[PDB]
Formats: C-alpha cells, sequence, structure tokens
RNA sequence: UAGGGGAUCGAAGAUGAUCAGAUACCGUCGUAGUCUUAACCAUAAACUAUGCCGACUAGGGAUCGGGUGGUGUUUUUUUAAUGACCCACUCGGCACCUUACGAGAAAUCAAAGUCUUUGGGUUCUGGGGGGAGUAUGGUCGCAAGGCUGAAACUUAAAGGA
C-alpha cells in the first residue's frame, strides 16, 4: 500500500478537479473534513496520500448517535478491525453481576496505526458492510 | 505457609522501627555507595551484597544509610544484571535438577518436584512479564539454560 | 490470605466481647476501620481506643464498655438505593427505634438515620447493637 | 466460608450451580423431558374416554384379604392396557362389558392407593350418566 | 485476665516473648567493636554472622557462623556496639 | 500392560482335618499378588455417615505451634548469655469436659444453637417401599468397569429413635 493505485480501478475522492491547463502549483488536492462532536481531525489526514471513501475524514461517511469504546481484540483485515467491551450485568434475583462481552466489527483509516491492546473511542455509521457499523475516530498507546 | 507444602513457617526481619541513622555508626553515605559498585564487578548478587555488608562494615540495609534500595543503585550504574537475581537461582535449579533426573528415569519424588519447580518459574516469570522488566514474550524453554550461564 | 481486612478484626471484637474482656488488640490497622470506630463511638458503643504505629499496616487497641451485644461485617459490599434500607432494617436489627445499620457513600462512613438528614446512599459494611 | 462463592462477580457461577443442583429435586425431573407428555396414560391430562374389555378380580397387599373389583380398558387415544377401580356397593353391575366409561385419577399422582398393588385409576361415569346416580338411583342406564 | 494495660505491659513480659509481638516489633540481634589481640582493629561485626570476618586486612580469624549467634576466637574484647 | 523383584504372607488351586453333608471354619504348603520402575483404572462405611465462607452467643481446664511480660526456675562459671523449665498473657490450631438459656422424633448437639418471632452469602442432593443403579441408548477404559440413568409391573407399609 502507501501504493495508493493498487483497486485496477483507479481512485479519487469524487467532484475533484486539477488544472493541467491552468498556472499548476501545489498540483494535487484535498478533500478533507472535521468529523466534530468534540474532536480532534488528525495531521495524517490532510497529509496522507491514501484514498478510502470509508474514511470518516477523507470521504463520504457522516457519525451520529453511539459514541463508545474499548480494548482491541484482533486486527488482521485490510483496513478494518475488532473490539471488545467487557461489561457488567445486574441479575435481580442473586441481588451481583457477571463479566460479559460482545465483539465489534468496524472500519479503519490509515490515519491511525493501531496494534492490539490499545484503548479505543469510535463512532456509528450508516451501514458499511454485512456486519459493520461504527469507523474508528481516536486511538491510546504506551 | 509456603505455597507448595504442608508448612506454616514464620521467620523474617524485625526491620527496626528507626528510619534514620544508627548514630553509633558515624561513617559516610557516599562511603557504601563506592563499596557496592567496588563489589558488584568482582562477581556479586544484591542478595549477597547486604549479607557481606552487614556481617563486615558499618551496616545496617543499605537502607537508612542511603535513600535507595541496592538493586535502583546497580541500575544509574548499569551493573542491573540481565536477570532479576532471585530468578537466576530457581532457573539454575532447573538445569541443576533435570540433569539429576537423567542418570535415574526411575525416580519420582524427583520428577513432580521438577514440575513444582518448571510453574516457581512461570509465575515469577509472569510478574517479571507485566512490569516492563522482561522484554515482552520472554516464555521459559526447558532446554536453553546451559550456554545462558556456562 | 487476609482475604478481607475489615472482617477478620471485627469478628474478634464479637469474640473478645462475648467472654467479658474489658479489651481489644487487633492487627492490620486502614483508613476504613480508624473511620468505622469513630461512628460506633459517637453512639454511647465503645471507648477512647490508643492507633499504634510501626511504619506498617500497623496495630489497634480498643478499650471497652460491656454494653456491645453485636457488629458483624455484612459481605460482598452490595449496591443500595436510598429507598431500600427499609428492607435491611427488618432483616438485621432487633427493633426499629433502634441500633444502627452501617454504610459508605461520599461524605461518608455513616449511619442510616444520619443518612436521612443527608439523603444519600451507596454501597453497607457493618452494623451495630 | 461455607460452600458457595459469595463476592460480587459470582453472578455467573450461581445461576448455574442452582440450575444444576435443581435436577435430582424430583419435580422440576417430570417437568423437563415433561415425561406427563410421553409416558403415562393421560399424557398431559385430566380425564378420559375409554371402553371396557373383562371384569378382573384383584385380591388385597397385606396387613389385610379383600377380593376388590377392577376393570380393564381402550383409551380413545394411545389405545394402553391399564387397569382401573370401581366404587360403593356391587357398582360392578352397571359396567356391562364393552360399554363406554369415563376415567380419572386416584388424587395421588402416578402413584399407587391404599391396599391395591400395579394400580392407578377410578371409574367416575358410564354410558356418561355418573355411577355416583347409577348407585343413589337418580338416573338409570340405556 | 478480666482486663489489662496492653499499653506498655511489663518490660519482663517482652524479653521472653516472640521478636515478632512485643506490639511494636524490634530485633534481638545487635552489633561488636574487636581488638584480634595484635592490632587495635576496630571491626564492626554482627551477632549473627552467616561468613568468618577478616580482621581489617592481619589475616584474623574471628567468628564462625552457627545456627544463630557467632562462636567468636579466645582473643577478642567484643565490647557491644 | 510390559520389564525388574520374587524373603514373608497368601484368594486361587491341592490338601489332612472336623462334619449328617463341608465344595467353610482348624492345620501345612502353595502360584498369582503383595514390593518397585513406567504406564492405565477413579471406586470405598473417601466416615465427624455432619458442604464451605462468614458474623454472634457460656463457663471452664489440659495440649502442639508461635509471640509478649514477670530484679520469673534451674543450669553455675564470676554475674550472666541463652537453653530447658515455672507462671502470666495472648493469636492459630488438634480435641475434651460441664451446662442448657436454646435446638431436636429422640439418642444427643458449642454447634445439629441464633427457624412458624419463619430470610447473612451461594454449590450439589431426596421426595413412599421395591422393580434397580438393572434395561436401554450416549460415553470414558485394553479389559475389569465406571459416570449417565428409565419404564412396565407390583405394594400398605419399609423405616428412625
Amino acid at each position: 500500500e502507501l501504493t495508493v493505485q493498487s483497486e485496477r480501478a483507479f481512485q479519487k475522492q469524487p467532484h475533484i478537479f486539477n488544472n493541467p491547463k491552468v498556472k499548476t502549483s501545489k498540483r494535487t488536492k484535498r478533500w478533507y473534513k472535521n468529523a466534530g462532536l468534540g474532536f480532534k481531525t488528525p495531521k495524517t489526514a490532510i497529509e496522507g496520500s491514501y484514498i478510502d471513501k470509508k474514511c470518516p475524514f477523507t470521504g463520504l461517511v457522516s457519525i451520529r448517535g453511539k459514541i463508545l469504546t474499548g480494548t482491541v481484540v484482533s486486527t488482521k483485515m485490510h483496513r478494518t478491525i475488532v473490539i471488545r467491551r467487557a461489561y457488567l450485568h445486574y441479575i435481580p434475583k442473586y441481588n451481583r453481576y457477571e463479566k460479559r462481552h460482545k465483539n465489534v466489527p468496524v472500519h479503519v483509516s490509515p490515519a491511525f496505526r493501531v496494534q492490539v491492546g490499545d484503548i479505543v473511542t469510535v463512532g456509528q455509521c450508516r451501514p458499511i458492510s454485512k456486519t459493520v457499523r461504527f469507523n474508528v475516530v481516536k486511538v491510546s498507546a504506551a | 505457609g509456603r505455597m507448595h507444602s504442608a508448612g506454616k513457617g514464620i521467620s523474617s526481619s524485625a526491620i527496626p522501627y528507626s528510619r534514620n541513622a544508627p548514630a553509633w555508626f558515624k561513617l559516610s553515605s557516599e562511603s557504601v555507595i563506592e563499596q557496592i559498585v567496588k563489589y558488584a564487578r568482582k562477581g556479586l548478587t544484591p542478595s549477597q551484597i547486604g549479607v557481606l555488608l552487614r556481617d563486615a562494615h558499618g551496616v545496617t540495609q543499605a537502607r537508612v544509610i542511603t535513600g535507595n534500595k541496592i538493586m535502583r543503585i546497580l541500575k544509574s550504574n548499569g551493573l542491573a544484571p540481565e536477570i532479576p537475581e532471585d530468578l537466576y537461582y530457581l532457573i539454575k535449579k532447573a538445569v541443576s535438577v533435570r540433569k539429576h533426573l537423567e542418570r535415574n528415569r526411575k525416580d519420582k519424588d524427583a520428577k513432580f518436584r521438577l514440575i513444582l519447580i518448571e510453574s516457581r518459574i512461570h509465575r515469577l516469570a509472569r510478574y517479571y512479564r507485566t512490569v516492563a522488566v522482561l522484554p515482552p514474550n520472554w516464555k521459559y524453554e526447558s532446554a536453553t539454560a546451559s550456554a545462558l550461564v556456562n | 490470605t487476609r482475604s478481607s481486612v475489615l472482617a477478620d478484626a471485627l469478628n474478634a471484637i464479637n469474640n473478645a466481647e462475648k467472654t467479658g474482656k474489658r479489651q481489644v488488640l487487633i492487627r492490620p490497622s486502614s483508613k476504613v476501620i480508624i473511620k468505622f470506630l469513630q461512628v460506633m463511638q459517637k453512639h454511647g458503643y465503645i471507648g477512647e481506643f490508643e492507633y499504634i504505629d510501626d511504619h506498617r499496616s500497623g496495630k489497634i487497641v480498643v478499650q471497652l464498655n460491656g454494653r456491645l451485644n453485636k457488629c458483624g461485617v455484612i459481605s460482598p459490599r452490595f449496591n443500595v438505593k436510598i429507598g431500600d434500607i427499609e428492607k435491611w432494617t427488618a432483616n438485621l436489627l432487633p427493633a426499629r427505634q433502634f441500633g444502627y445499620v452501617i454504610l459508605t457513600t461520599s461524605a461518608g462512613i455513616m449511619d442510616h438515620e444520619e443518612a436521612r438528614r443527608k439523603h444519600v446512599s451507596g454501597k453497607i459494611l457493618g452494623f451495630v447493637y | 466460608g461455607k460452600g458457595k462463592p459469595r463476592g460480587l462477580n459470582s453472578a455467573r457461577k450461581l445461576r448455574v450451580h442452582r440450575r444444576n443442583n435443581r435436577w435430582a429435586e424430583n419435580n422440576y425431573k417430570k417437568r423437563l423431558l415433561g415425561t406427563a407428555f410421553k409416558s403415562s396414560p393421560f399424557g398431559g391430562s385430566s380425564h378420559a374416554k375409554g371402553i371396557v374389555l373383562e371384569k378382573l378380580g384383584i385380591e388385597s397387599k397385606q396387613p389385610n384379604s379383600a377380593i376388590r373389583k377392577c376393570v380393564r380398558v381402550q383409551l380413545i387415544k394411545n389405545g394402553k392396557k391399564v387397569t382401573a377401580f370401581v366404587p360403593n356397593a356391587g357398582c360392578l353391575n352397571f359396567v356391562d362389558e364393552n360399554d363406554e366409561v369415563l376415567l380419572a385419577g386416584f388424587g395421588r399422582k402416578g402413584k399407587a392407593k391404599g391396599d391395591i398393588p400395579g394400580v392407578r385409576f377410578k371409574v367416575v361415569k358410564v354410558s356418561g350418566v355418573s355411577l355416583l346416580a347409577l348407585w343413589k338411583e337418580k338416573k338409570e342406564k340405556p | 485476665v478480666l482486663v489489662q494495660d496492653l499499653l506498655h505491659p511489663t518490660a519482663a513480659s517482652e524479653a521472653r516473648k516472640h521478636k515478632l509481638k512485643t506490639l511494636v516489633q524490634g530485633p534481638r540481634s545487635y552489633f561488636l567493636d574487636v581488638k584480634c589481640p595484635g592490632c587495635l582493629n576496630i571491626t564492626t561485626v554482627f551477632s549473627h554472622a552467616q561468613t568468618a570476618v577478616t580482621c581489617e586486612s592481619c589475616s584474623t580469624i574471628l567468628c564462625t557462623p552457627t545456627g544463630g549467634k557467632a562462636k567468636l576466637s579466645e582473643g577478642t574484647s567484643f565490647r557491644r556496639k
């Protein structure tokens, strides 16, 4: 990767123009944005060459509704990952909780370089796959 | 009550209360630093250092006399040893036992005791995982101990 | 181990007092406990009690009256909501009057009748009578 | 420190170690296999229709002698072949062979009553008109 | 006994009771400033050796280690401290 | 199961005794096994036939392990030193006596106590007697066998003190 065309199919962030007739300086564009909801829009976003539509910041996916975390469990997917949310639950009878967990499928951009272990905030997109819904938004390494 | 048998032993030291000085001792703090760092290359182990320090010179513990705890000091000076010392006697015991199991496969007592011991180690090796003092992954490997020391 | 502290000392205090020891010694000192007694005392159930330090987790003498009837530690430390204590008193207090159930909030390592005048509740460690 | 886990997170291990226990207690045995539908005559019931065969004679169990009155039946269902028991008099007479009879329990569950052995039912009606009457003479039979 | 100050008891009852219960714990072992006869030197030895230490350099011997307390040689003033 | 060991006991097997019979009791020999290495099996009256955590009630006198104090008992060596010892105290045992305020069907029980004044925490189990821990399936084992576990039928008692 890193090399950008790689996906035969060429790539661009749609509606972008540059102007081989007209003085060109800077040659390239970009389009970026700022999620929002108290975030910080990092600088490997307005710098990073890569494409990815499913990018929060460099593309056409909104973020609305959950805000949530947790602990990464596995990463082995070409731009996507997995989270746990070890949680607690209060049985009304023995008056006591249990350690329960659900795993979570989520997209992710090259702007972040997550290994396993890291604490991680995420959003909640329209739907983005078969399972898949949230989009990482902020990593929390060592 | 010792973690492996039917045995409820009691016996340590009744560090004495005084934090500061012995007073009756009047030599310097720098003085013993020098002394330990003197000792180390020679061929030390922090455990022993104190013993030797105690039995001969002023000291009472490094601890009073300085604001550190031997090791800390060797570590500043770079003499810590690649291993956390208490470990480097356990692994040792491994080699020294396993070897004995293999002159006399017709010995159970010994066998068990070996395991027991493989385990002291894994647990103590899980801790000197956790806290940044064994490069992660370290795992102990039965057979790799004889060019790790001789 | 010693897996829990408050407990251990408390039990010995309902096993001093039964026999008529006028007092106690108890080992591992906490804040928790210092606070615990300071509640008990205000309410007329022990006196004085003469921390002792030894630079360690430390020892505490508790001079007697011969009043104490009984002060078990509860002990997960459950949770509790305000209007719920109204279930406890009558499942572990002889009366009502009296004799304090006792709990841990935020202020407060402080009983329930004072709790009304504060209107607060969290977790419920021991209880006296 | 009695034999059970007690602290806070000891929901998980409780909702199991009652759900195991319950087993043995006989009742919760009937209600999970529940027996009631497969085994036994009425299955998941209370009453039923049957039609008589012979008029069998069953003597006594013994602290007793007592030669009582029983009838085999054919139900109008599993078909079992059952016996059953008659009250009052001779009562026998009023159950004239291959007639329609209405059977019910014996208030004991399963089990087996008083001085009778493998016997577990009573004859309530005949033809459907009482027995109770076709012995206090409030009706008669076709 | 229905009662007693366990704060301060007798001095008795401590001397005998075990190091780790006199309330505040404190050691029994203690140190012992030794003139071998030849030299004036003065080495600071410990009551429970574990080591025999040599005296200063004279190469002399001193005090053997046993169960608990050294057995010190003949010459030695062994003033305590 | 396969090697080593194979003194003594000693099912099995043989015996002589006793006896109406005696394939048993009694006696003398006796493979196998008892013993060990390495591997299986997982049952027992595996027994306090009493789940563990805890917290609280009523007296004692012993003992093992610690610890504290007593110008405490000897040790004598010069005084100490320790050490054994005595006693005082305690914490942790392994039990025991005595009461019964309580509990119980009782016998008995400092726990089987704090339970119709019914509720501190939670895991297993049983619901008449047999049929039968069998028949079946399912499974662990090389096998012996284990764990799982019916029903039809029969019966007014079987049982505890």
